[PDB]
């Protein structure tokens, strides 16, 4: 009795284990995307577009008469021009005039890598669109894809139901 | 069969209840009639009419004890369950009463 | 998949039992989830069960208390309840959340699938036609298993209903004269109780092939209406897209039932019986009905939803709209634990729905139907018999009369009592059958046709 | 105060509407079963309906003459006398190939129109009796059975030609009884159907039952049917 | 032509923006498409009654009013097939969806329009001619078993002005012109009827003929008729669905609509595995059963809402072959699931509740439902005769009956079939309680048993006496303990187990029990109670004697008889014909006569 | 004349089951009429049941199925409903609104009264004293009817109650030592039923005197709200305008209650007992008391509802109630019934509070009450003895248990016992009631006085 209890919680052991070396494969892939997108948001030329965007995108899910725009400092002269581009496009696409303004008061941390939120006037409803809640909205969804593309199909599955 | 097949009621339970007194009592009064007898069996241990007399009391309060009782107490159990469910579908619409004028009130406001 | 940010409210309008009620939602969807973080930086969860213009109500899974007004945050994840599935979680330990508890990682999902699921489209449903050997006397003789089919076992507070599931779930075969994926929902018990499954899974040497979901008695109410549709979405992966033979147990139902009812008060709807909703059997069928065989793929469902019977009283909301939808039932009772018999199993008022086609020639023994239904006869007449014979005396009885005390009396200690430990096959099983009914002359053998009498009657 | 009249169980619009088709079914069973107006007693006995038919009428001027009363729009009553049409119409089409004289058409509708109740009457059972056999021979392959049933068939559309069915003859009562129990039998039980066939042929008192009653061609196929089964 | 979606509470959805909307209107609620009734109107908003799971529906979403009521679709290729509860086919959805899950929204015609029908006129029409509401003109050979009768849907009437020829013509193309005051309208197979409004007839008759039964009880001691409703509220094992599937097998009626309204999943599958293995002979040739069949599904894990429309869905249809002069005999196998969904929506709605929680219009469905039964004369010049007969379940919980559902379903049904928990736990099934359970069609159905049988009668009286003597002896006898019984009491009590044992109970999963032709149950009964006069006969003559001839006697002297009426059952009427069956009972009765005259 | 044009509205504000909700109507009456033309031109009528500023609540008789909230026009008629009354009326058949269904036409308006019935002085009302002779020895026996009273027959479920109501129509008269006029409400009835009747009607020769209002069951249910009121409205203006005495007949208020619920739900009114109106009292007691006689008219009004009793009780608010109202019952048991006994009538729970003045020397027999009130105690005395013989056994009877025993069983087999077609009158029942008397020795007879028992006793 003794001999196979032991080994059964061996196995189990061994298990668990092989699952969490698999898991800090993932969170290493996540952490490089991470650095992938701070160099992306080094490069003015691509970022201003990125936020041109990401700005645009948080006032269609607002949708609110007035907005606060909301950014690490570092990142301001860039995030003015995107909320320029942005509202009269706005007021194309929803047919509604935005009073939108940015927060000179309030920034982000520094530590974030790059993007923007933005609250409505009463600062009760805010939209998160920065570069890590993206990843991780993102990847959380496409992981059934990665765990594929990483480790290989599960070849016990033969249907997508 | 199982139940006395009375429908739930504070009459019925009433009735149960008072049927269940008597029964109780009728079961006491033929074991007290049982053991009498027995005794006098015993003391004699006109024979054999007390061995026949013993047998149907004590089957009597046998029946009394095993078929008449229990099925009471069933019924009485049954009731008691059913009239609670009645009480219950009364509070629900109570409550449901006492909400709907609240919200009518504030409509008015 | 959802590309767009989501959105973060301050707006909470207020709170009344265990519903948040919102305001200021934009476009709200009904059942969807929304994460709620309190002033002190606790994560909640809950769902919206009503949505009304700007207005919505969360239900909150962890609870309500310490909720605040003006400081609470809450996000709205834009879906349902999709959780992470993959065929890994076996092996794996999980809370009533979906969430690990056996120091491992997240589940790396395959897909994610709604936990409320989709009904199976009845023309593509295929009628079980395969018996699972339990290796219980009381069962497999007289109310037989089919791969597929649905067989909670009735209990009652302090009975050995956890032995007999742990027992099945190590001797539980086939008949074709076979290794199951287990799926344990551990909702509402003690930590003795789980861990007494957990060491069991272990002992057997196949926990490897099980999946454990625990809510226990200190764990929150509403998790406790989410863990049997966690477990069955994790099956019917398994069962469905990876053709794996799959047993899911829910260990008392009535935890689930409790739990229900509470939700039921809290929202103030319509009771039926005893509090509970009046809409009680249809959530029931959404749990229970995930199970069977579907045509064109290898894999099932079998599921055994142990309940506790509140106060043994078999005609309880809970056992009885349980017994309209699941195929019978096994039943234990206090008569036999009384006695130290085990498995306690009382077949009287018990029944196995597809035990018809599940048994005979081509599954088991041709006489295998007629050998049980004349067992029933003679079983039930010898508990009328001790019902007349507890008043009018033993003396009373003629021989016809003490020929069914001598097989009831015979037939508990031979046909039902085994040991927690006795395997026995079906076809020892009819065997001993034979045994009993041979205690009868074959003229009282009336339920068995004389075409089966003169072939195994005699032996 | 017309709110909800309900006339009997209809609208009374889709009462009226009913009246209208009813007069006008007449009017096509009659066509159907007379052509050549022969029939004088029973197109008279329908003149009150016909008058309202075989003429220019449209179906909106029928209708108004219903709401009106110009025509006679008692639905219970007209679906009576459209019955006891009705059910000779099928007496004489089951049995095409066989006409009826004149006058034994006349007497079979005075024999069902005085009927208290002629659709549960024996002369309904008769008519569903000859329908099921001369329904299924529609549409049949020319088997051992088939034509079996073929040549008791014709002798029963000749006999009821001739006879009707308002009298118990036993010659239509026998074909009856063995014309059924040959259809129910089963296709592939062949050597009852030779027995029953055969043992019906020498019960009958005619030298040859069949002569004059099926064309040579379905005698050929009859005799050679039997032929083949006696042969080994 | 939209609406917007205000709220969501479940099943019931409110939407906004529908000034112009009625109630019982259709509309398609969300960007799926779901399909949903309107309940309620409050201004310009409504209360949406919804047919599908309404989760991942949003306040905004679109909602179509769509004109037309919810309604049936009628026409050639209904019978052989599987519905949802809203008549979407299961058989169409999973051939083209190659999916195992019912996806939510599916827009699938009812009846397929790639088939060719083969279609006949009646050959009695013209041009000119004046055709009224319920006349056919044509037929459709949908199968060997029914002939499929095209109609003229009511409230239609005009002249004819184009019949389509003989010829191979599907649910899409023109079969029939006919014209009216200018309007003309144009018809194909198909014709749609609201499904909550009964289909017109020409008169509802009284019921004078029996619908036969697979059962020994159920059809000796309390008959059904073709039109009458019956009830069937067992408890959970006590064997109502097989009853309702024996009769759904072995029947003389001529089409089954069996509705699955909340029933378990698997049993609608058992239908479909089992029912083409099924053999009926037509002519000589041997047919499967399910081409005159016809089931819908809508099983307990699906859309609760959808129970109220499986209902009237089924019943709809049974109508439809009504009208076409066939005896339809539907059995909803719940009753009280519907009444259940009825309650759900209620709740829903914040109504105010009436008995039990239930609505307070529960009697009005049910009334309204059952009323549809019946045999009829049908409306169209054909002059057709049919009938729908009505086998509803229903499930009282704990097997109490007094719930709203039952205690409603019995003021309405004419027929008591009740079932006892107690003898289904004894596997004596049928679980018929035979002393709670009634027939009032006894009287119309007198006529026909003197026509055709005669002795069925006095054996049926008989029968009943025996047992409810049995009944009241039992009573006193457990306080007794048979201590005081005559010997005239003790051979009723004998006999009447005899007859509870082998003549009140049979297993229908044999091959001599799933039909028991009704000549074989007169049969043995005949024998049965013969042996009963005999026997009481024997002590009577004697019991004042120098010999009385008690049971020990009768039962050591005659055991062979009593042990040769138990095996009477088991005669299998497949194998042993008539002949065979009729002459092993005529021996049984002379053993007995024999016997007797060496006994007395 | 109210020669002023009628108002009709577009301003439906919603519809929410049988009720439809009006907004912006001038001066509202109440208890108005208003008639509703839907979308496609269906025209239907409703009451309104009470009005609020400008705001009125229609109950639609017909349904509510297919109106709309945007197009339906509301007509408002100006007055209550009044309806049109002729002493024609006999000889034919309305609908539950009484309107022709029998292809003749609308009934012409000799006069209009309205339905909500006009209150008769007390002080002019005549006590009723002649009595009624049934035909039914358990009616003409022991609980008989006078003309004018108020009896209505309670039963269950299945059992006889419409072949008893059809009896005492055929074979209704008086006691002698010219026949009634009947107004027939069918309420929620069958088909099956309502042929029963009519074709009863028929076969008997009585349409000359009938008027059926026929509201099916599968009729609309609020309709059948008016429907008694429409037939008590004619059976008053035909009692007390054109002196005929009339037998009315209503075929269940069970159905009516019903219909009550069904709007006082509607309208969020607080119930009372088992969900049914506060109020249901008073709808009850404005119907039932539309009977009797009064000064200076030579006809009457007799009733004899018939109530079916759910779940077979006799406590159920529906039957209470009317307990209450009504002047006594029959009372058709299910016991009886199950021994194929007819008319299963129970005497012990049923009585007749108008007996003890409408019999007696001048009227039947001298001894008419004596007789009764004997057997009525022996009656009960019996079932008493049968209750203990249950318990006891036949072998612990005395002889005086033993003579209520034969009683019993002989009651019921040759007094209670009749036939559907067979009719006895007062006397003949009363020399049966002698019969079963004389099975008991005078000295037990203790409710006849001396000299009665020698006048009849040993005849
Ligand atoms: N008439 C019958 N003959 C034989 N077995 C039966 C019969 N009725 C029920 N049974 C058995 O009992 C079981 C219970 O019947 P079922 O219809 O499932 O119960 P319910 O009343 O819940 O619908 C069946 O599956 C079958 O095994």
């Amino acid at each position: 009795q003794q001999k196979k209890i032991q080994m059964s919680n061996l196995m189990n052991q061994a298990r668990l284990k092989v699952l969490r070396a698999r898991d800090d494969l993932i969170t290493d892939l996540l952490n490089e995307a991470k650095q992938r997108l701070s160099k992306v948001v080094k490069d003015t030329t691509r970022y201003q577009v990125l936020l041109d965007g990401l700005v645009l995108q948080g006032l269609y899910q607002l949708l609110e008469p007035r907005m606060i725009v909301r950014c690490r400092k570092q990142d301001f002269p860039l995030v003015k021009a995107a909320v320029q581009k942005a509202i009269p496009m706005y007021k194309i696409a929803t047919k509604k005039d935005v009073d939108v303004q940015i927060d000179l008061e309030a920034y982000l941390p520094e530590d974030i890598a790059g993007g923007v939120e933005i609250y409505n006037g009463d600062r009760k409803i805010k939209v998160s669109n920065t570069l890590e809640s993206r990843l991780d909205l993102i990847a959380q969804q496409m992981m059934p894809e990665v765990r594929g593309a990483l480790f290989g199909a599960n070849a016990n599955r033969k249907f997508l139901d | 069969k199982d139940r006395i097949e009375i429908f739930p009621s504070r009459m019925a339970q009433t009735i149960m209840k008072a049927r269940l007194k008597g029964a109780q009592t009728g079961r006491n009064l033929l074991k007290k009639k049982s053991d009498a007898l027995t005794l006098r069996f015993r003391q004699i241990l006109s024979f054999v009419t007390l061995d026949e007399a013993i047998k149907i009391t004590n089957r009597r309060v046998n029946a009394i004890e095993h078929v008449i009782i229990p099925r009471i107490e069933r019924t009485l159990a049954y009731i008691i369950t059913e009239l609670d469910e009645r009480e219950r579908e009364e509070f629900y619409r109570l409550k449901k009463i006492q909400e709907k004028k609240k919200i009518i009130k504030e409509k008015s406001e | 998949y959802l590309s767009q940010p989501r959105l973060t409210y301050k707006t909470v309008s207020g709170v009344n039992g265990p519903l948040v009620i919102l305001d200021h939602v934009k476009f709200p969807r009904y059942a969807e989830i929304v994460h709620l973080t309190l002033p002190d930086g606790t994560k909640r969860s809950g769902q919206v069960l009503e949505v009304s213009g700007s207005k919505a109500v969360v239900q909150v899974f962890e609870g309500t208390s310490g909720i605040d007004a003006k400081k609470t945050s809450c996000e709205f994840t834009g879906d349902i309840l999709r959780t992470p599935v993959s065929e890994d979680m076996l092996g794996r330990v999980f809370n009533g959340s979906g969430k690990p508890i056996d120091r491992g990682p997240v589940v790396l999902a395959e897909d994610f699938l709604d936990i409320m699921g989709q009904p199976i489209n009845p023309q593509c449903r295929i009628y079980p036609e395969e018996m699972i050997q339990t290796g219980i006397s009381a069962i497999d003789g007289m109310n037989s298993i089919a791969r597929g089919q649905k067989i909670p076992i009735f209990s009652a507070a302090g009975l050995p209903h956890n032995e007999i599931a742990a027992q099945i779930c190590r001797q539980a075969g086939l008949v074709k004269k076979e290794n199951f994926a287990i799926v344990f929902a551990a909702m509402g018990v003690n930590m003795e109780t789980a861990r007494f499954f957990k060491s069991d899974f272990e002992e057997n040497g196949s926990m490897d092939n099980v999946c454990l979901f625990l809510n226990l008695a200190n764990d929150p109410t509403i998790e406790r209406i989410i863990t049997p549709r966690l477990a069955l979405t994790t099956a019917e992966f398994l069962a469905y897209q990876c053709e794996k033979h799959v047993l899911v147990i829910l260990t008392d139902m009535s935890s689930y039932a409790e739990a229900l009812r509470e939700v039921s008060a809290a929202r103030e709807e319509v009771p039926g019986r005893r509090g509970f909703p009046g809409y009680m059997y249809t959530d029931l069928a959404t749990i229970y009905e995930r199970a069977g065989r579907v045509e064109g793929r290898n894999g099932s469902i079998t599921q055994i939803p142990i309940l506790t019977m509140p106060n043994d009283d078999i005609t309880h909301p809970i056992p009885d709209l349980t017994g309209y939808i699941t195929e019978g039932q096994i039943y234990v009772d206090r008569q036999l634990h009384n006695r130290q018999i085990y498995p306690p199993i009382n077949v009287l008022p018990s029944l196995s729905r597809l035990m018809k086609s599940a048994i005979g020639e081509g599954m088991t023994r041709k006489d295998h139907a007629d050998v049980s239904n004349q067992l029933y006869a003679c079983y039930a007449i010898g508990k009328d018999v001790q019902a007349m014979k507890a008043v009018v005396g033993e003396e009373a009885l003629t021989s016809d009369d003490l020929l069914y005390l001598e097989f009831l009396q015979k037939f508990e200690k031979n046909f039902i009592t085994q040991g927690p430990y006795e395997n026995r096959t079906v076809y020892e099983t009819l065997d001993i059958g034979w045994q009993l009914l041979r205690i009868f002359p074959k003229e009282m053998l009336k339920r068995i046709p004389q075409s089966t009498l003169s072939e195994f009657y005699p032996r | 105060i017309k709110v909800g009249i309900k006339m009997g169980g209809l609208t009374s619009e889709q009462y009226h509407s009913q009246v209208v088709g009813k007069i006008g079914y007449i009017a096509r069973c009659m066509q159907t079963i007379d052509p050549e107006n022969n029939l004088k007693k029973i197109r008279e006995d329908y003149q009150d309906v016909l008058i309202w038919a075989e003429k220019n009428y449209r179906f909106e001027e029928i209708l108004e003459a219903s709401k009106s009363g110009k025509c006679p729009n008692d639905l219970d009553a007209l679906s009576r006398r459209s019955l006891i049409l009705q059910e000779l119409l099928r007496l004489v089409s089951s049995i095409s190939p066989f006409k009826m004289k004149l006058d034994l058409i006349e007497s079979q509708y005075e024999k069902m129109k005085q009927h208290v109740n002629l659709w549960k009457s024996d002369y309904h059972v008769k008519l569903n009796q000859l329908n099921q056999l001369t329904d299924y021979l529609k549409n049949a392959a020319p088997t051992p059975k088939n034509n079996f049933l073929r040549a008791m068939t014709s002798v029963l559309q000749m006999q009821i030609a001739q006879y009707g069915i308002t009298e118990d003859n036993e010659g239509i009562n026998q074909l009856f009884k063995l014309g059924l129990h040959l259809l129910a039998m089963a296709n592939e039980k062949i050597d009852e159907q030779y027995h029953l066939f055969k043992g019906y042929v020498k019960d009958q008192p005619e030298e040859s039952p069949f002569e004059g009653i099926l064309p040579a061609e379905d005698q050929k196929i009859l005799v050679k049917t039997m032929i083949d089964y006696a042969m080994p | 032509t939209f609406g917007y979606v205000h709220g969501v509470s479940g099943p019931v959805v409110t939407a906004c923006d529908m000034a112009g909307a009625a109630m019982y209107e259709l509309v398609r609620v969300g960007h799926s498409e779901l399909v949903g009734e309107i309940i309620r109107l409050e201004g310009d908003m409504a209360t949406i009654q919804v047919y599908e799971e309404t989760s991942g529906v949003s306040v905004g979403d679109p909602v179509l009013r769509t004109g037309k009521p919810l309604s049936v679709e009628l026409g050639p290729g209904i019978m052989g097939a599987i519905f949802d509860g809203i008549q979407r086919p299961l058989s169409d959805i999973s051939s083209q969806t190659q999916s195992i899950y019912i996806p939510r929204g599916v827009n699938v015609s009812a009846l397929s329009r790639d088939i060719k029908w083969e279609f006949i006129p009646s050959k009695n029409l013209r041009v000119g001619s004046h055709i009224t509401g319920g006349d056919i003109y044509g037929i459709v050979n949908e199968n060997s078993l029914i002939k499929h009768k095209i109609m003229l849907p009511p409230r239609s009437r005009g002249s004819v002005t184009y019949i389509a020829p003989p010829g191979n013509y599907d649910a899409s193309d023109v079969v029939l012109e006919l014209e009216f005051e200018g309007v003309k309208e144009k018809l194909s197979m198909v014709q749609v009827w609201p499904v909550r409004q009964v289909r017109p007839v020409t008169e509802k008759l009284p019921a004078n003929h029996p619908l036969l039964t697979g059962q020994r009880v159920l059809d000796a001691l309390f008959p059904c008729v073709q039109g009458g409703t019956t009830a069937i509220p067992g408890a959970f094992g006590c064997g109502k669905t097989v009853i309702s599937q024996s009769l759904s097998k072995y029947s003389n009626s001529d089409v089954i609509i069996y509705v699955g309204c909340g029933e378990r999943g698997n049993e609608m599958s058992e239908v479909l595995r089992d029912f083409p293995e099924l053999t009926m002979e037509v002519d000589g040739k041997v047919e499967s059963i399910m081409k005159r069949t016809a089931l819908v599904a809508n099983t307990s894990n699906m859309p609760v809402a959808a129970r109220e429309a499986s209902i009237y869905t089924g019943i709809t249809l049974s109508e439809y072959f009504r009208d076409m002069g066939y005896h339809v005999s539907m059995m909803a196998d719940s009753t009280s699931r519907w009444a259940e969904a009825l309650r759900e929506i209620s709740g829903r709605l914040a109504e105010m509740p009436a008995d039990s929680g239930y609505p307070a219009y529960l009697g009005a469905r049910l009334a309204s439902f059952y009323e549809r039964a019946g045999r009829v004369k049908c409306l169209g010049n054909p002059e057709r005769e049919g009938s729908v007969s009505i086998v509803g379940a229903v499930s009282p919980p704990g097997g109490d009956f007094s719930d709203p559902v039952t205690s409603a379903t019995l003021g309405i049904v004419q027929v008591f079939w009740g079932l006892d928990k107690k003898l289904a736990q004894r596997k004596h099934f049928p679980s018929v309680n035979w002393l709670i359970s009634y027939s009032k069609y006894m009287r119309a159905l007198d006529e026909y048993y003197d026509k055709h049988f005669t002795e069925f009668v006095p054996l049926r009286t008989k029968a009943k006496e025996i047992l409810q003597e049995e009944e009241d002896l039992a009573e006193i006898v457990q306080l007794v303990g048979k201590a005081s019984l005559a010997e005239t009491d003790k051979i009723t009590l004998e006999v009447a187990k005899l007859i509870k044992d082998d003549f009140l109970q049979q297993n229908g999963y044999t091959p001599y029990d799933r039909f028991c032709p009704f000549y074989k149950t007169v049969g043995m009964l005949s024998n049965m109670i013969s042996f009963y006069d005999m026997a009481r006969r024997a002590v009577e003559t004697t019991a004042q004697s120098d010999n009385k001839i008690t049971w020990s006697i009768i039962r050591e002297h005659m055991g062979e008889i009593l042990y040769k009426l138990s095996s009477m059952k088991f005669k299998d009427p497949v194998k042993d014909g008539e002949a065979k069956i009729k002459a092993d009972y005529a021996q049984l009765l002379e053993d007995m006569q024999n016997a007797f005259r060496s006994l007395e």
